């Protein structure tokens, strides 16, 4: 559950689910750590 | 295990300059870095 701006690991998620990986194997630079790579939409409040 | 986190090391050190745009259909560090991109294929590999 990715859920936080921490708590987000795509080298976590990408293993547990094949759809993420899938997601990141299309979009490569969602890879990394230090910023925000996007959370679901209705987590993703970033000014809230 | 301190050579696997040596090389840990090193792959952050030289993904510093990651940052979220894809240009055609590859990361911004596979346009920085040829170590990480497809053309970069290595000299010993066992499947494919």
């Amino acid at each position: 559950i990715p859920f936080h701006r921490f708590f987000s690991d795509p080298g976590i998620c990408g293993t547990m689910n094949a759809d993420i990986q899938v997601f990141l194997n299309t979009f490569p630079h969602y890879q990394r750590n230090d910023g925000g790579f996007p959370l679901p939409p209705p987590l993703a409040l970033e000014f809230y | 295990r301190n050579l696997v986190s040596l090389i840990r090391l090193v792959k952050r050190t030289i993904s510093i300059s990651n940052i979220n745009e894809q240009l055609c259909g590859e990361p911004l560090v596979n346009f920085a870095n040829a170590l990480f991109d497809g053309r970069l294929f290595c000299p010993f590999v066992h499947t494919m």
